[PDB]
């Protein structure tokens, strides 16, 4: 530690369609496990200290994706941030989203009816130390709300079992990583409407 | 799980690393930070 940078940093600017939906993405890479949320608007510096737990755990490197879905129709520029913690380092990309010119929707008021689940936050390469512990996420937007199911490596379903749980919100959790562990863990969201899936990618190393 | 995976996600993560901030070797056994490392 401590190091924290971008790999997919979302566009500065975006000119939102009519009723279409975006999907902003950004994703980074960082000592232990780095933590992205999103904040609307400007936000005054100073204000963070949003930061959500500081907790004291691992020598791990996280590549970790989050994407902010927007859903309704703005009735006026707006920009999204997303702010990246780790250890001591923060940093931060801000987009502006540009409202239709001409809309036949109502500005403001999000898109009725189901939607296909979305996979909005999720881990794309967790590597930690041997025998460690690793809780790799899969949190979802979707109505209705979306089931959550964890394959592993061998692409078999993971049942609960004394090395691998999955928890309530849908975070899988894997005890004493061994070798054999080292691989991909797919998350796969499903609802009446539709699906996603994400998947991880496991690296135990070694000592 | 698969080697090439392996290979291929190993190589997609370390893309990052070594600029800013071999794979064969460390996808078909355990390897630590300093030889993964000296992929740069």
């Amino acid at each position: 530690a401590d190091w924290l940078k971008f790999t997919k940093t979302p566009p500065t600017k975006l000119q939102q369609a009519d009723g279409a939906t975006i999907e902003i993405v950004c994703e980074m890479m960082g000592s232990q496990v780095p933590s992205i949320q999103w904040v609307v608007g400007h936000l005054p510096r100073s204000e963070l200290d949003d930061l959500d737990s500081n907790q004291v755990a691992p020598s791990a490197i996280v590549r970790v994706r989050s994407s902010h879905i927007i859903d309704h129709v703005l009735s006026e520029a707006r920009t999204y941030t997303c702010v990246g913690r780790t250890g001591s380092k923060t940093i931060y990309a801000s987009t502006v989203v540009h409202p239709p010119r001409s809309s036949r929707l109502t500005p403001e008021k999000t898109y009725p009816g189901a939607q296909k689940p979305r996979i909005i936050y999720t881990e794309k390469t967790h590597l930690d130390l041997m025998g460690s512990n690793i809780q790799l996420p899969c949190r979802v937007h979707a109505r209705p709300r979306a089931e959550i199911t964890w394959l592993n490596n061998e692409n078999k379903e993971i049942v609960q079992g004394h090395r691998h749980r999955v928890l309530a919100n849908g975070d899988l959790l894997i005890s004493e990583i061994k070798w054999e562990d080292m691989g991909n863990y797919k998350c796969i969201a499903r609802n009446v409407v539709g699906k996603d899936t994400a998947d991880t990618f496991v690296y135990p190393v070694l000592n | 799980g698969p080697e090439t995976l392996c290979g291929a996600e190993l190589v997609d993560a370390l893309q990052f690393v070594c600029g800013d901030r071999i794979v064969d070797e460390c996808c078909f056994r355990s390897c630590d930070l300093r030889r993964l490392e000296m992929y740069c």
